């Protein structure tokens, strides 16, 4: 995240951090997700399309920080990876580029509820907040596009969505957004959702609920004047979700 | 105690 306040899991419980295990040691973050019920984490598709083997992702809920234990932490395995059919990607649009990660502890058991671990709520069919919302988006992303590393400490920060008609204007992204995208930037450009905040979430109170209003998908740059942040439009998917979350 | 989502409790 550009900009934006360092936080603690207790101000976003519901956001799931994805990493990677690499033969030699190490493990790397890859993505952000978030916790829908006890057993799925949804994230984007492009977060995995390079490497879909399941069994080499960790996701962990209850976390402050990127690469030091937060007390309360849940260590998970991915049971299930689902990742969409229809997913492309073009030159800087993803389309479709949601995933479901089932997830599943070493002693058999999906999340449990406490002070760091919540679920988010999912919007109804179709319906989203009005252009003009703020909502915020969270994750361990960059914090410069020119930084090589990410922050060890989560960050938070408030973005506004905006209308198509003033994202698909030719000199911002043009056709490249479709309808089942939202665009959602910071009136003066200075904060936004960077590499590494991928995969997570954009969270608007809709009808009383924080909910998930979209997936942080792409975007050309990072807080790039009239380059908004492009999100997975949640809302449109919902029979994909049911689909595999029944 | 039991989810209830978008709920944050500080
Ligand atoms: N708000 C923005 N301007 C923005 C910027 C980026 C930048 C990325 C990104 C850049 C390089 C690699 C990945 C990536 C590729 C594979 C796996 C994980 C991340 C990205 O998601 N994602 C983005 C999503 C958004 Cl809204």
């Amino acid at each position: 995240i550009i900009g934006g306040e360092f936080t603690t899991i207790e101000n976003q419980p519901w956001f799931a951090a994805i990493y990677r295990r690499h033969r030699g040691g190490s493990v790397t973050y890859v993505c952000g997700g978030s916790l829908m019920s006890p057993c799925w984490v949804i994230s984007a598709t492009h977060c995995f399309i390079d490497y879909p083997k399941k069994e080499d992702y960790i996701v962990y809920l209850g976390r402050s920080r990127l690469n030091s234990n937060t007390q309360g932490e849940m260590k998970f395995e991915v049971e299930n990876l689902i990742l969409h059919k229809d997913y492309s990607a073009d030159t800087l649009a993803h389309h479709n580029d949601i995933a479901l990660l089932k997830i599943r502890s070493k002693e058999g058991r999906c999340a449990q509820p406490s002070r760091t671990i919540q679920t988010i709520c999912l919007p109804s069919m179709y319906n989203d907040p009005q252009f003009g919302t703020s909502c915020e988006i969270t994750g361990f992303g960059k914090e410069a596009s020119t930084d090589y590393l990410y922050p060890e400490q989560l960050k938070m920060t408030v973005v506004k969505l905006i209308s198509h008609r003033e994202c698909q204007q030719p000199h911002y992204y043009g056709s490249e957004v479709t309808t089942k995208m939202l665009c959602a930037a910071d009136p003066q450009w200075k904060t936004d959702s960077c590499q590494g905040d991928s995969g997570g979430p954009l969270v608007c109170s809709l009808q009383g609920r924080m909910t998930l209003t979209g997936i942080v998908s792409w975007g050309r740059g990072c807080a790039l004047k009239d380059k908004p942040g492009v999100y997975t439009r949640v809302s449109h998917f919902l029979p994909w979700i049911r689909s595999h979350t029944k | 105690l039991k989810f209830q989502c978008g709920q944050k409790t500080l």
